[PDB]
């Protein structure tokens, strides 16, 4: 499976919403996870199951989409929200443990 | 609270070998038993390597197609888990992370909710 | 042929096709009746680990549905949500006109993953999944049902509490299946085949009162000791 | 008998029906369209048949609605069959005395 | 039980279940019949403002459909298309096999918006929507129907040109609903509950012949005076 | 009687039917697939039955098509029940004379 | 009405509605039987060029389906997949419950293009298309069927190797249609109205053995001479 | 509801066919309108209900789409058709009167 | 072995006329009968001209909407097919390709599998 | 029908996979063919029926899509894979010969 992100240095003024799209090559039945990685630090999980908010994550982030197209939207933008963003497809450990990451989309404040 | 510190890594000549150690503390190891390794080349995307069910009897070890034979994860009864690499080609220079798998209403899945700081490997 | 039950003198007999009896009387179609009876009335195991082993997946057989007009109050009812490891769904969606069983005391909601061979989940013993006045031969996704059978009768000439118990199963459909009772989104209890639903409710209450709930971001799975049966370990 | 309790009655029943009974008209390929399979009629003469029939229609609706609620049919097509079976069962549904008042058999 | 009408000596009577009437004869199933009769034969209001107030919205009741074999020519028929304020659709789509009433004289096509509570549109008096040989208990979107009731009978042993009138409704389903008769894409007439369809057609013709149509990009709404009844005001 | 007016008649009928009548074969889980629920036979011996049957099937189609056109069913399954009900009603429908030609109650 | 055949002393006679026959006896519903007989038993042309001329297209007539309980082994069965020139599909998809004819010796899989007027494909002679225990009046896409008729009877009181032949047609449904028997993805044979399936298989074998298959990326279409009937021309 | 337009200074030679896509954040049941705003002048309605052409507007413009995706197509672009374009979602005034405009797309001859 | 070389074309003054010939060899002409012409402006996209069923009796001559009454093709019994154009304009200056239409399981379609070298027409 | 391609001189390092998207203004029932054209040479057929692989073509190229959206994926991009790519909608020659070509997408190694 190949995943195509927005793939652009998105720039947005402070306070505006920023949207990132993670297209897939087939149906994945809403098995996407959204991660944020600041430079140097290890990535932090933001979204799993394409809709559920991870624990300790501000409600500003939102996820949606289904089938082959999924979106992550940041409604309110701050200075801290400047890092790389990834989308991965995951399997359940009962069967295979395949996990395919996206490309990576940086955000400029 | 919960830490996934890793040990090892550094400068090693090509066609060599090195062992990484992942130490876990601060959470129920028997309950959350899946541990995986992720590699990130400098300035590139992430890449799954292998997973292991460390913390309970049985389980399964899942490997990646690209990393077969060259890599080997070890089932240690202790929470620490070791990954041994052989025949280190020049393309292996990257940052390695030890991660813990997450769970959903339908059971444990491959997405990782806890990460380690990451160790450097240069060849 | 399908046997027909005749009730006379408060006694039940199977109608004989070749021997024509004149004593029995039929006046209108109101006398004919179809009644569905639950399997738990025969004294069979009802807990999830033993109940889920009677259902098996298959392919190449279309499903069939037949209605019935009267049923029996069911103490145990089931609700399944199974997905393949890749993320696809196994059980088909409930067609139009199909609803859950109306009278259920405890509803065992099981969600998990499995190999999901075949196409439809049939009963290994040949019984029916009753549903709401429409006994089928397959399991539908998200719809409450109850194992049972159907009988046809000629009648003589003459509050409700629902409790949902949530499980989680891994390896569903195989012989090596692991079940976990859920008390919280982060805390689970290992499930054995000797716990009545009231025991599970008491375990939930003890977990909540004694402060054994998970406080970290990970999962916490408790194991109850077999001897004392009241001091949960791990 | 039936007495009409409606506020007003229309004594004529200008009706349409579907039953007919030539050449190649029975073949669906050469048959009429979906709108030309109906007929017409007008029962202008009646001995109070129409005015009582409307009241019968009004009277039957409660039982019809209750029966529809009871069943789980998405579409019901078998009421008339049940009526015929009930008629036959009531006429002959068991032991039948020749001279009994509950039997239609007459001696001669 | 469902009453059954018997025609004897050109007289209608109700069949008696307990008393076996010997003279009644049924030779074949051809004699059995079901007939649908419109409500307008009982002398009830048929204009849209009075007709639309006999239907309500509800949720929690599945719809049912029963067939009938013969019907009565209908002078008034209705065709509804209602949207929620956000833009969604209220009435469910017509299932396969359902078609409009075959014989209508005037079809009142009403399109508008309303709060649209519930899930289905039922008849407040308990009648049926006849459709084509399939009387239902709910209204389908964009399908011609006519209110009526079904009767069952034992038969004794023995051009069509339509007209469509176009309305527009605001606040459909509520007690304060406003109706407008549409003569053009831009010109409308305020509607009262005393205008026969022929009067509406005459108003249309008079407006066109008198050159009262809107010439701007805005809307024009006329209002016929009550006394003179021929001098449309504004 | 029935006379075959078809251009040709096949004297042999190689048929298949689904009715059968063992262990766990009745259970759908262990039962045969959807392709193995049929049987086989051959009515090679005949006394004009097959040639009459083909002509009867040819004759029936007009009435069958008209009946299908009249109804509103998407799928019809109740023709045989209607035939049985009509047969019973014709045999017994009301007043029955014991010695009349309309009744089959033979005296002895 | 629908005729009903009765079998007495190995003789078939049509039951008479008005005349009451005393010798006729019906003990159970098992005696009633519906049987579907193919048209090929009446001595009709079975090859594709002649068979495809008995089907037409129409619009405005809904399709109807009936059942039958017994059938006959069919020597020739068909399977159609037709597309409009723009790329759309002509024949509707198979509804749930429709399956191919269970006993066919040769299956003439035909795929091609045509004007595809109307909406549904009907039989010009008024016969039925027999699917698995279901006689329909229209052709469904990619489903094996057999031309046949249905008869009703009162019963007296008391391996499988299929072969697929693949065709291709242009201008299906018109009077000027061209058929090409396909022996390979690149090689075709001009088809006439006098070739039995055995002859087609023999031609296929001869083509494969003699090495007359196309070797380039283009198409090669052979044409058998009428006289010699064994030396293919071009 | 968030309306995302093409968001690009689209350049097209005179005589071409330009297309502007206005994606939404959810299903809106085809309740869009298109406005052409020249610099300084007030906007002007072009297409309402996502398909119907406003009065006094050339048939050169054509709107299409459904669900969450809608497009406006201008054929044989002239020098006059050089203005900002907006997509706008509306409600029916029987209930709420909420409405949201798009970001705005500029077209260069 | 299998080619569709073209002849003619070059420099012509405006409001002139020209005739182009397409020659084929190495494949069954009776079976593969459809021949089409395609136009490509310098540095632009491709554009269809016309098609003909050359190789058997009957057939149909399909013309493009923009080219009606012009760019007339000729049905020649021989595999060579001619296309003549009149009222030439500077816009017509382009490369002309001769192509053979392909086939599918459902018949032959307009996608071309075999092309020609192409000639240059200058106005 | 208007065929809208990627319309961008996409550049990809050798070894990666490139993707070209060809949109349509209406449903076309998967009747697209993919062509490549090196500078000077006549175009060559790659994929017909939007999924079938034409003879004499390496399995690196793949085609997919349905309805109005169709994609061509070039796997293991090579130096020779440097040409202009086109998507064409065709018709069946039984009663029509209309065909519309795409805009053309350039690929840079
Ligand atoms: C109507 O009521 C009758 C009661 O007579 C039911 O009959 C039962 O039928 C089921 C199967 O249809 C029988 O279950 C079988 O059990 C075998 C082992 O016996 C167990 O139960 C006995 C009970 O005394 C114990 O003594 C014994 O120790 C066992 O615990 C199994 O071998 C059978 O198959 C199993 O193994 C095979 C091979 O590995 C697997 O493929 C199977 O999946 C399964 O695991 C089977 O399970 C049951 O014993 C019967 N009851 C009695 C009393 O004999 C009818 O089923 C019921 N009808 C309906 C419609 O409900
Ligand atoms: C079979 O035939 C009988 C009698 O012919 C019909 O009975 C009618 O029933 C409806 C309601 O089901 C009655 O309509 C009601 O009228 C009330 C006002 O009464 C007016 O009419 C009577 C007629 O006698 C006058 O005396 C009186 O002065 C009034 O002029 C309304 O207030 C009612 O509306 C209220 O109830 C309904 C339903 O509960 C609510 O939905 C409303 O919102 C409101 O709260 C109602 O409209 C009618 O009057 C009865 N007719 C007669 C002649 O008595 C049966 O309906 C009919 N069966 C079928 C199936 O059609
Ligand atoms: C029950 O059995 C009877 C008798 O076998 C069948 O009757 C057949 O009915 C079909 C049409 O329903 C007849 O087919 C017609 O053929 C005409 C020409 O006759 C041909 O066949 C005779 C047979 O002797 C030859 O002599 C003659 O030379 C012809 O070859 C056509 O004119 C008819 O219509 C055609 O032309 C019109 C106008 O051009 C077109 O519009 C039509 O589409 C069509 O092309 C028609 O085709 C057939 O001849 C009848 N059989 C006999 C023996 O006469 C019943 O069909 C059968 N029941 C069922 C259900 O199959
Ligand atoms: C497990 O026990 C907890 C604690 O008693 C239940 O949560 C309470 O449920 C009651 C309903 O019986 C509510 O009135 C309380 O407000 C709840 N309190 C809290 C803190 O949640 C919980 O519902 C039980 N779960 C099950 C499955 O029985
Ligand atoms: C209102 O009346 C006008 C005038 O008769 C109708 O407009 C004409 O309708 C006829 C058919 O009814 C058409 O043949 C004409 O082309 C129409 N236009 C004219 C005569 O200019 C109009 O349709 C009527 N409206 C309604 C709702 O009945
Ligand atoms: C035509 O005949 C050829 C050769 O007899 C068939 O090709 C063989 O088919 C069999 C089974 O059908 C396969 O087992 C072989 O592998 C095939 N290839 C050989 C023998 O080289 C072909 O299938 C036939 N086609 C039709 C339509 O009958
Ligand atoms: C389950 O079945 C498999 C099938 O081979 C077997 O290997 C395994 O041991 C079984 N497990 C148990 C617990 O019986
Ligand atoms: C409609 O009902 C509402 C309910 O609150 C009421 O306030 C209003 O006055 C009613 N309108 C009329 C015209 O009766
Ligand atoms: C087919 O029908 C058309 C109808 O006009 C006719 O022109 C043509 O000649 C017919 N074809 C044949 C082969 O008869």
């Amino acid at each position: 499976v190949v995943l195509t992100q927005t793939a652009s240095p998105v720039s947005t003024p402070v306070g505006g919403t920023v949207t990132i799209k993670c297209q897939a090559s087939q149906n994945i039945y809403s098995n996407l996870a959204w991660y944020q990685q600041k430079p140097g630090q290890p990535p932090k999980l933001l979204i799993y199951s394409a809709s559920t908010l991870a624990s300790g994550v501000p409600s500003r982030f939102k996820g949606s989409g289904s089938g082959t197209e999924y979106t992550l939207t940041i409604s309110d933008l701050e200075c801290a929200d400047a890092a790389t963003y990834y989308c991965q497809r995951y399997y359940y450990l009962s069967g295979s443990a395949d996990n395919t990451f996206g490309g990576g989309t940086e955000v400029v404040v | 609270q919960e830490q996934l510190v890793e040990s090892g890594g550094g400068l090693v000549q090509p066609e060599g070998s090195l062992t990484l150690t992942c130490t876990a503390s601060g959470f129920s190891f028997s309950s959350n038993c899946w541990r995986c390794w992720v590699r990130q080349a400098p300035g590139k995307g992430l890449e799954w390597i292998a997973c292991v069910c460390a913390g309970r009897s049985g389980g399964t070890t899942y490997y990646a197609s690209w990393a077969k034979g060259r890599f080997t994860i070890s089932k240690t009864s202790s929470p620490t888990v070791t990954l041994q690499m052989t025949s280190l080609t020049a393309a292996d220079t990257a940052t390695y992370f030890c991660a813990r798998a997450g769970y959903d209403d339908y059971g444990d899945a491959s997405f990782f909710n806890l990460w380690g700081p990451g160790t450097l490997v240069t060849v | 042929s399908i046997p027909l039950g005749v009730i006379h003198n408060s006694t039940l007999q199977v109608s004989d096709v070749d021997k024509l009896v004149c004593r029995d009387k039929l006046s209108s179609t109101n006398q004919l009746r179809s009644v569905g009876l639950n399997l738990e009335g025969n004294g069979v195991a009802t807990d999830v680990p033993s109940a889920t082993k009677r259902w098996g997946f298959r392919s190449g057989v279309p499903p069939k549905v037949v209605n019935y007009e009267a049923g029996e109050w069911a103490e145990n009812c089931y609700n399944l949500e199974i997905k393949k490891p890749d993320g696809s769904e196994c059980l088909p969606a409930a067609p139009d006109g199909i609803r859950g069983f109306p009278r259920c005391r405890y509803v065992h909601k099981v969600s998990g993953t499995g190999p999901c061979a075949g196409d439809f989940a049939f009963h290994k013993e040949g019984a029916f999944f009753l549903y709401d006045r429409l006994a089928s031969t397959v399991i539908y996704r998200g719809t409450t049902f109850a194992e049972g059978v159907v009988a046809f009768l000629i009648l003589p000439q003459a509050g409700y509490y629902s409790t949902t118990i949530r499980y989680q199963a891994t390896g569903f459909g195989t012989n090596e299946t692991e079940y976990l009772f859920e008390v919280d989104n982060l805390t689970y209890v290992q499930l054995e085949s000797r716990f009545t639903p009231q025991f599970l409710l008491q375990l939930n209450e003890t977990i909540y009162t004694s402060g054994k709930r998970s406080n970290t971001t990970g999962k916490l799975i408790w194991k109850v000791n077999p001897e004392i049966d009241t001091t949960i370990g791990e | 008998a039936i007495v009409n309790a409606q506020p007003k009655c229309n004594p004529n029943l200008h009706y349409w029906t579907t039953q007919d009974e030539i050449g190649l008209a029975w073949i669906p390929y050469f048959g009429p369209a979906a709108e030309g399979i109906y007929t017409e009629g007008l029962m202008h003469n009646q001995d109070g048949l129409i005015c009582g029939l409307r009241q019968l229609a009004n009277e039957t609706t409660q039982a019809l609605q209750l029966f529809l609620r009871a069943t789980t049919e998405l579409r019901t097509f078998s009421i008339l069959n049940r009526k015929a079976i009930d008629f036959l069962l009531q006429r002959w549904g068991g032991t039948c005395h020749i001279l009994g008042p509950d039997c239609c058999i007459e001696p001669h």
